[PDB]
């Protein structure tokens, strides 16, 4: 129920590593409305399929309509991108191979094995309902955008972007690596504020001076995070690659995802910062 | 403060 | 009138005689009344293409293989020439009351024009989507009344365009009763003849003194004046919708029906039994 | 005592 109130500040909660130790869950997911998904739960199997529908697209209006909040009330960028990112969570929970399943979720997916069954096609068929059913899901969640701009809402966000078919963990590698580049110049520069330069003619300001050291170590614990969630993700990326049909137009390694997703993107230059061996921390926070 | 029916009614 | 009960079984062939007194212009065959639709009377703000093209064609096609079944049981389970009719009567009312041009409109067939005026919608064109619909659809519907049949063999003995060719309701419903007329006819004019045949003297014929007799003839009267009745607002309402269209071929008169429907068909031998003066009456139960 | 199933799936 909360989770249709207030959505936490973006970034205010970081992502959890913590309850499944193979996967990294974002906080967006945690917070997905599913409400009317899961207060819910006869033989007519078509019927039930749209009693489904009814209820998915008022939670994908609810949820469209708090990330607008989320937004400021804004269209840009990051409207559009956590509308796909959480459009594709919906989706992957309609066909099972969502990768939190925590609390509310075991129920949901509950009522979805006695609406669609256990058997063995069971699951190709939650998969082309979804194929359907999302272009209206989707629709639904732009309901308060085109409350406004009355059809020239599909100007707004591209359609043929967000219906199409990823697995979760490319979509989420995406919102996190749109994450790091968001927190990394903020704590960067955090750092220079109190740690730029010399104390001495010889010695670097962590060799002494307690706020730098105390800027280093808040430094140390952030990009620690950031080293161990790009492991979980990058390795549940070649996990998931290894397990299915895996064949995506140009992503072959876990970095090209982020080298679609970012500008400018390197690699080398990334793995430097997650390792703490680029230029600006082994100046700033190495003593020698 | 969401009205269901024209949410419905919008997404077709 | 009901809905489940006529789903659990029919009564007998003729148990109860046509109704002209519930609508003043139009008589109802009893198997009318007990035409299946208890699928399609809960049936019902999800107007969505499937809930017409799947949900309202699923819960038809099960009301027409109940229908069909019990037609079979009310025959004795015999598969000849009164089946075939049967279920060509009951499809083609299924056909006016999805087309919103049946005349029976009582009790549950009004919940069931409500549930279809949902669905369908209630605008100009409205009424041609339903026409469309069902000439779409007829040649499955015709198929689930044979379940039963082909449960043991079926498209043969009973011929599909015989039976989806459209028809005014009242030309239907006319063959129908002239069915019911020449079956009724020989066992009343026997009850007859068994008391009343001769005279009781030299001169004088028994329906002049032989109470018996008098009472017979009474009873004989009574029944033909019904289907004298029945006829008269059959033939005019014939006549009435006939002239509110634009039509039928091989078909003028009321009577070319009648010549369609039964072998040696006399029309003027009809008249006269309906009217009392046929050599038979005269010469039974006429004194003088 | 009809197969709901059997009646939809031999209707085609």
């Amino acid at each position: 129920m909360k989770n249709c109130n207030y959505k936490r500040k973006r970034r205010e909660r970081d992502w959890d590593c913590n309850t499944k130790k193979d996967v990294c869950i974002p906080d967006r997911r945690y917070q997905l409305c599913m409400k009317e998904l899961t207060n819910l739960v006869h033989r007519d199997i078509t019927f039930r399929k749209l009693y489904l529908k009814r209820k998915l697209i008022y939670d994908a209006a609810v949820e469209g309509d708090l990330l607008l909040k989320l937004n400021n009330y804004r269209y840009n960028k990051d409207f559009c991108k956590d509308i796909r990112w959480s459009l594709g969570d919906f989706g992957d929970i309609i066909m099972g191979t969502d990768m939190e399943g925590i609390g509310y979720s075991k129920v949901v997916e509950n009522n979805l094995r006695s609406i669609f069954g256990t058997d063995e096609k069971a699951q190709q068929r939650r998969k082309q309902w979804w194929n359907e059913s999302k272009a209206q899901i989707w629709t639904a969640m732009m309901y308060s955008v085109k409350k406004r701009l009355k059809g020239n809402f599909i100007w707004i966000c591209k359609l043929n972007v967000a219906v199409n078919i990823e697995p979760q963990i490319y979509r989420w590698i995406r919102e996190w690596g749109r994450d790091y580049v968001s927190e990394l110049p903020t704590e960067v520069q955090k750092l220079k504020e109190k740690c730029d330069g010399k104390i001495n003619y010889t010695d670097k300001k962590v060799c002494k001076v307690p706020p730098c050291q105390n800027a280093c170590k808040s430094y140390d614990q952030w990009i620690t995070r950031k080293k161990n969630q790009w492991d979980v993700l990058s390795n549940k990326f070649i996990s998931v690659k290894n397990a299915e049909k895996v064949q995506t137009a140009g992503i072959v390694t876990p970095y090209d995802i982020l080298k679609q997703e970012l500008d400018e993107f390197n690699e080398v230059a990334f793995e430097n910062e997650i390792n703490k061996r680029d230029g600006a921390y082994i100046e700033l926070c190495v003593c020698s | 403060q969401l009205d269901f029916e024209d949410v419905w009614n919008s997404s077709y």
